[PDB]
């Protein structure tokens, strides 16, 4: 799709005009090749010398890295936008990513949020081989820790796998994995029958967007917006930059890149807020968005992602209010029916 | 250079698939032309794996592209714990521990020497926040805590407010790790401010110990090296030994010879990390080498020096489990022969009592500053205190009252036969004390 998104942005992108910047539209896509893309953006920053280009992504994780590296070896910012292949990158070096995707902290927050709403505490921490995930544990631990969040425990674990997955049960499950060694324990779950009607399985992390009829990922909001909305968006967030170092001398150039570290110098201490398309569009000092805008989505019967819930500025609203948690949708359930009497029913 | 890749290329072939060897990398100043020469080198040469062990004063570039197709390389050199992660660095792994590691030997020499305080002065850098975790955890383990944490600032100057906020503090022990520059101007400080002397005993790591020696360390400082950190850098038969036995070890396919145009990964990268892992390189050249955890190798053994006679001398090795010191006595910045005491006795308490009107009264004091002297019923002086508190819950600022009654009077009695020096202080406000739950956080 290289080649169907460079003619997307070249095409209706160059007509865009969102609003300062001598020339906004000026960007090309340039089509994979590490070698050429760097050469061809060291050259596009030599000659066009411009403030920040919007890059945008289709492959689903290796691109981030040597992106920002060249960012950092450029010293100059280069926003991150359709998302894929720009999932966090949490760790970072002096240079300014300004990655637009979701980190998994919000992405267990808002996931908790839902669970306490839906009245779902009993729930597992169900892992793969561990790619780094020792602070996806902590932050749970750490959201556990308070009033009600709190139920069974587990671990992080081929008929071996199917059965250290079935014994812990608790119906609700957490399951945090690469797409390549996801898609194992799915046929062990699936063998192990832990996939109708009776569980709800809640995966996290960079799998973005036999499948269990229970499935609720969180993902950015604006996932399944046009790649037109994308460049708007990445645009605006450049302008939106420039006029936020506007507020004192903006004729700081980088010098032309670094093609013939050395600076040693962010520019995240003047970009620190914006605000466009509403939403919340701030990005931090680590290059992720602060109080991002996200959705649930969620997995029928007919292999479609809908919107269940959205959360915004710490807002959790969600349809589909099913008042009642099912619990025993796989007994301990009992439906207790009652009416006020003051000596012994008290409502209040 | 190229002839000692040459040697150690053929070595590796003659130890003992098809035409096995590697070829040597050059280093630019530039990182940008750095992965243009290795994408061609990668494109060509299609090797497995990339050793790296440029001592630019960078792994950086060579990690980063080796991220894309997935193949892992094996860097020599670096020792930053930033490379520790393999989230960010899922392609590269190191055979010499991290720095990390050097909290765990500082645990243990801090264990062996009946030790149980410190004053964690710690760099703001990412290898510094590392080792402050690592030595929280391990310390955490054994239901022991760091007393400070007190936090540095790279490159920054006029850090003696740092340290007199170590010096009020009992414990005397400061486990120092920061880069050459800081470590200079820590010591600096230090120096000018009688804190390398008399009871006071340094913990540094390698870079500090360097650095420091170099320009301003004190002839009392605890240093810890490498026992072959200047082998390491040349120890690369090591690396292809182990690199032919995990090829040799292991369904697989080649790995892409393609960098002019490539986007899929290589389906076996992860299996040959996973069997690289498993690899158990037993020989016994520079020690015995065994990955740990990602990314590193915890079976390197950790030497000891120190600054006595104005040279650094060794006291002892690190067998990998537990410390064997056995050379010369270690002279400590104050010179005695004896291991200085790691913690200092603070004869200062500062009391807070509650207004109880049986026990604690609580009246103002005169003009001069002082209240007013009574007699007990039978006759006798009252014991006062000159308690600061707040007045109304009117200054509200530390009007200084005096105090007296029960538990002032047991508190004299208690200072006189303990050799106190107490300075009563009243609760700022008025209450016992009770578990509030603030922001979903009780205690
Ligand atoms: C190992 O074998 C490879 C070929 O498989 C050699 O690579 C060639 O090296 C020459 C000289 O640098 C180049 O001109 C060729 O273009 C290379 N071809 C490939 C396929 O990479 C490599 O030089 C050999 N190295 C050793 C140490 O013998
Ligand atoms: C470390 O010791 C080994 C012993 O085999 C030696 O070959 C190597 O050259 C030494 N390190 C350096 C770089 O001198
Ligand atoms: C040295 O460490 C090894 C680690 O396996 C341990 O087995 C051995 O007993 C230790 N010896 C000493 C003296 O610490
Ligand atoms: C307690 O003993 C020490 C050591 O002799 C002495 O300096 C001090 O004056 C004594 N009591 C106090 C704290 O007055």
């Amino acid at each position: 799709p290289a080649y169907a998104a460079e003619a997307a942005r070249l095409g209706p992108a160059v007509a865009a005009a969102v609003r300062g910047l001598d020339v906004r539209p000026v960007a090309l896509v340039l089509n994979s090749d590490p070698r050429s893309l760097v050469l061809q953006l060291c050259d596009l920053l030599s000659g066009l010398r411009v403030h920040g280009v919007v890059f945008e992504d289709d492959s689903r994780p290796a691109v981030a890295p040597i992106l920002d590296f060249l960012s950092a070896q450029t010293s100059l910012p280069i926003v991150a936008v359709h998302g894929g292949a720009a999932l966090v990158l949490t760790p970072k070096e002096g240079s300014t990513f300004l990655q637009l995707g979701s980190s998994t902290e919000q992405q267990l927050q808002v996931i908790f949020e839902v669970l306490e709403e839906y009245d779902w505490t009993s729930f597992v921490a169900v892992t793969t081989r561990a790619p780094g995930h020792r602070a996806f544990l902590s932050y749970i631990e750490v959201l556990t820790d308070g009033s009600l969040v709190g139920w069974e425990h587990r671990g992080a674990l081929e008929a071996v796998l199917s059965a250290q997955l079935r014994s812990v049960s608790a119906q609700i499950r957490l399951l945090f994995c690469a797409r390549e060694e996801a898609e194992p324990v799915f046929r062990a779950a699936e063998e192990a029958g832990l996939t109708g009607s009776g569980y709800v399985w809640f995966m996290v992390g960079p799998q973005l967007a036999p499948l269990p009829a229970g499935l609720f990922a969180v993902r950015s909001a604006g996932w399944r917006d046009d790649l037109a909305r994308r460049v708007a968006a990445g645009v605006a967030v450049v302008a939106r930059g420039a006029q936020a170092l506007l507020r004192d001398y903006g004729f700081l150039p980088e010098l032309g890149h670094d093609c013939r570290t050395h600076r040693g110098e962010s520019l995240h201490r003047y970009f620190m807020n914006i605000t466009w398309d509403n939403r919340d569009y701030s990005f931090n000092e680590d290059g992720f968005l602060v109080n991002p805008s996200l959705v649930v989505i969620s997995l029928t019967r007919d292999r479609t992602w809908e919107v269940v819930g959205s959360w915004e500025q710490q807002t959790l609203r969600l349809k589909y209010p099913l008042w009642s948690r099912y619990g025993r949708f796989l007994t301990q359930h009992l439906t207790v029916a009652t009416l006020e009497e003051r000596p012994f029913v008290i409502v209040e | 250079h190229e002839q000692m890749f040459r040697e150690a290329v053929n070595q590796a072939n003659k130890r003992h698939k098809i035409q096995l060897n590697a070829t040597s990398v050059t280093h630019k100043p530039n990182a940008i032309q750095m992965a243009l020469s290795v994408c061609e080198d990668l494109i060509s040469s299609q090797v497995y794996a990339i050793l790296v062990s440029h001592p630019p004063t960078t792994p950086t570039p060579v990690s980063y592209t080796a991220g894309f197709y997935r193949i892992p390389v094996l860097g020599l050199t670096t020792r930053m714990s930033i490379y520790s992660d393999k989230s960010i660095h899922l392609s590269f792994l190191r055979t010499v521990p991290p720095y990390s590691h050097q909290s765990s030997v500082w645990f243990e020499m801090m264990r062996v020497y009946s030790w149980n305080h410190i004053i964690l002065l710690v760099s703001d850098d990412h290898e510094g926040r590392a080792a402050q975790k690592r030595l929280e955890t391990l310390l955490e383990e054994r239901e022991s805590k760091a007393e400070k944490v007190l936090q540095f600032d790279p490159g920054t100057k006029n850090v003696t407010a740092l340290l007199m906020e170590a010096k009020e503090l009992e414990a005397r022990v400061i486990i120092l790790s920061a880069s050459e520059d800081d470590a200079a101007t820590v010591y600096r400080a230090a120096a000018m401010l009688n804190m390398t002397g008399s009871g006071y005993v340094w913990l540094v790591g390698e870079r500090e110990i360097s650095g420091n020696a170099l320009r301003y360390a004190p002839d009392g400082i605890l240093g810890l090296q490498l026992i072959n950190g200047k082998n390491e850098s040349a120890h690369i038969s090591d690396a292809v030994g182990v690199v032919a036995q995990a090829v040799h070890e292991l369904n697989i396919t080649d790995p892409p010879r393609g960098c002019v145009g490539n986007t899929n990964i290589w389906k076996t990268g992860p299996l040959f990390k996973r069997v690289l892992m498993s690899s158990k390189y037993a020989d016994g050249v520079t020690g015995r080498v065994e990955f740990n955890e990602d990314g590193d190798r915890k079976f390197a053994n950790y030497s000891i020096m120190n600054l006595q006679n104005r040279k650094l001398v060794q006291v002892g090795i690190y067998n990998g489990t537990h410390v064997i010191p056995n050379d010369r006595k270690i002279i400590w910045p104050g010179g005695e022969t004896e291991k200085p005491r790691g913690y200092q006795m603070s004869t200062r308490l500062k009391i807070v009592t509650i207004h109880q009107e049986p026990f604690v009264y609580v009246k103002p004091t005169l003009s001069d500053g002082t209240c007013k002297e009574e007699f007990t019923v039978n006759g006798d002086p009252v014991k006062k205190v000159i308690c600061t508190g707040p007045n109304d819950t009117s200054p509200r600022h530390t009007v200084p009252q005096c105090c007296y009654g029960f538990c002032i009077d047991l508190l004299i009695k208690l200072a006189r036969t303990m050799n106190f020096t107490y300075e009563v202080h009243l609760v700022a406000d008025g209450k016992f004390g009770t578990q509030e739950r603030v922001n979903n956080s009780n205690k």
